[PDB]
RNA sequence: CAUGGGAAAUGCUACGCGGUAGUAGCAUGCUAGGAGCAG
């Protein structure tokens, strides 16, 4: 399932595994939020966590695409890729995203406890 | 693969042999520039080769989990996707009767049960009002799917047995509007 | 034999002198075309290999008498053309990018599905 | 293969040489450096290419004796669960009947079609039609395999109540025709 | 108008072998996945 990017309305592929709601995101929002945010936990058709048997790596930055799966630095094919990279994650509508700038609030949002009048404000 | 650093370093080995052999100043300094040269496709091709590797098992990644998605929306969708197809066909064959019956039910005037083949085996067809009595059933004789049948009972909403001749614009809303008609092939 | 496995035999010239081919029924081909479950082939874009499957099977009809046989031969084989290249239109323009090397000219000649029958392998 | 001795020793004689290239010093000086960029190559040969084949030795071997342990904790799950169908399915058919019958037995040895058709409190019959229904389990109750049997329930296809008093020849294609009776050991 | 030995030294070039690495090609064997046909 595709959708709009939460801060962007372009179709995306992407959503952040450890945001409450997991909106859709397109690649340079969704790497602007993974990178400022300490959501390192992204989801897509498939998570995005390593592959191998009993591998628990978890953070895109440290995965890499394989034999089509995705896979940790240590368990990697001979010929591999990181995952994120030149600002943006790979996924669907890579190229047709847009980007745009609300990444404070948008993180605010996912970081935020709702208890101070911010939230609110 | 034009735009590399490798690129870049083949091709200022290979300007540099170029001059060289244009000018032809020696033996050993073909031999460098012929090792430099060596040394530059060596880390030019291999890098294309295995940076092409990688572009194409990402585009193997992309059309994998791309017909991925679309088989889930397809399946997702098929509940609307054959009622769309089926009308497609219907509204392309037009059978006289099936059209007939298309309209009768647009209107509102269905069948309760399974349409038979025979004289026999009464049909109930449901017509909620007066003026689709006066297109379709006149007097006892009733014409659906393009058929003519002899209507042997008509009842009203409550239970109300329904004359025939009773049935009359004047008396007609005084009268329960879902009439009944139950009818044998003519 | 006149029938045998439900394979019809037929005697034709191949190469420098004349071999024995079986054939399979015209009709049961078109209705493995036709019919199907979901998605297995509800639409041919996403899998390919089922038809060029297909065709391997379809080949001696070519060499019929009666050419209706290789009609469906070749309609086979336009249809395979044609399915592989509205895959590569949707994936190159919507998405970013396919190709380098084709490699898939083989699967609609006539020279690939030949080489099943050679005596040799 | 980063942290080597061969790597200490290839980053030493490429100081080496890079410091006399760019002294300018005579050629057999260059020699010397070549030489010594080659040998340290050649340290670094085995030692950038063996570790490499170790590790994917040794990765393989973990995902084969991790396999190997996930499917030893699937084999205890299955025994448990086979054990534990046995002991409940076994816990509801000990009747004073088949004690009974098998005492007579001459070595306790019975065919197997018996058990069933002695010792079972219940039975399910199959009717396709009004007909056959007629003259097999008539009235609330009957007799079949030299015992009474009481009619307690009758469903039809859909699992449907039907009531009794509803079947009979003018309602008859008005029911599901396969029609299911069960009954108790009527005594 | 009747032409010069041995040795080592430093190349330069050519020739033979082996290794290592890298690249590319070929064939194969296994495995996995997906598919189609026959009884
Ligand atoms: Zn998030
Ligand atoms: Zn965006
Ligand atoms: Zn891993």
């Amino acid at each position: 399932a595709v959708g709009a990017c939460v801060l962007c309305n372009s179709q995306t592929s992407l959503r952040c595994g450890a945001c409450i709601r997991r909106p859709f995101l397109c690649c340079k929002c969704c790497y602007d939020h993974v990178i400022s945010t300490s959501h390192k936990l992204v989801l897509s058709v498939n998570p995005y966590v390593c592959n191998a048997p009993g591998c628990d790596v978890t953070d895109v930055t440290q995965l890499y695409l394989g034999g089509m799966s995705y896979y940790c630095k240590s368990h990697k094919p001979p010929i591999s890729f990181p995952l994120c990279a030149n600002g943006q994650v790979f996924g669907l509508y890579k190229n047709t995203c847009v980007g745009s700038d609300n990444v404070t609030d948008f993180n605010a949002i996912a970081t935020c406890d709702w208890t101070n009048a911010g939230d609110y404000i | 693969f034009s735009s590399l650093p490798s690129y870049a370093a083949f091709a200022t080995a290979q300007e540099a042999y170029e001059q060289a052999v244009a000018n032809g100043d020696s033996e050993v300094v073909l031999k460098k520039l012929k090792k430099s040269l060596n040394v530059a496709k060596s880390e030019f091709d291999r890098d294309a080769a295995m940076q092409r590797k990688l572009e194409k098992m990402a585009d193997q990644a992309m059309t994998q989990m791309y017909k991925q998605a679309r088989s889930e929306d397809k399946r997702a969708k098929v509940t609307s996707a054959m009622q769309t197809m089926l009308f497609t066909m219907l509204r392309k064959l037009d059978n006289d009767a099936l059209n007939n019956i298309i309209n009768n039910a647009r209107d509102g005037c269905v069948p309760l049960n399974i349409i038979p083949l025979t004289t026999a085996a009464k049909l109930m067809v449901v017509i909620p009002d007066y003026n689709t009595y006066k297109n379709t059933c006149d007097g006892t004789t009733f014409t659906y799917a393009s058929a003519l049948w002899e209507i042997q009972q008509v009842v009203d909403a409550d239970s109300k047995i329904v004359q025939l001749s009773e049935i009359s614009m004047d008396n007609s809303p005084n009268l329960a509007w879902p009439l009944i008609v139950t009818a044998l092939r003519a | 034999p006149h029938e045998f496995c439900s394979q019809h035999t037929m005697l034709v010239k191949q190469g420098d002198d004349y071999v024995y081919l079986p054939y399979p029924d015209p009709s049961r081909i078109l209705g493995a075309g036709c019919f199907v479950d979901d998605i297995v082939k509800t639409d041919g874009t996403l899998m390919i290999e089922r038809f060029v499957s297909l065709a391997i099977d379809a080949y001696p009809l070519t060499k019929h008498p009666n050419q209706e046989y290789a009609d469906v031969f070749h309609l086979y084989l336009q249809y395979i053309r044609k399915l592989h290249d509205e895959l590569t239109g949707h994936m190159l323009d919507m998405y970013s990018v396919m190709l380098t090397n084709d490699n898939t000219s083989r699967y609609w000649e006539p020279e690939f599905y030949e080489a099943m029958y050679t005596p040799h392998t």
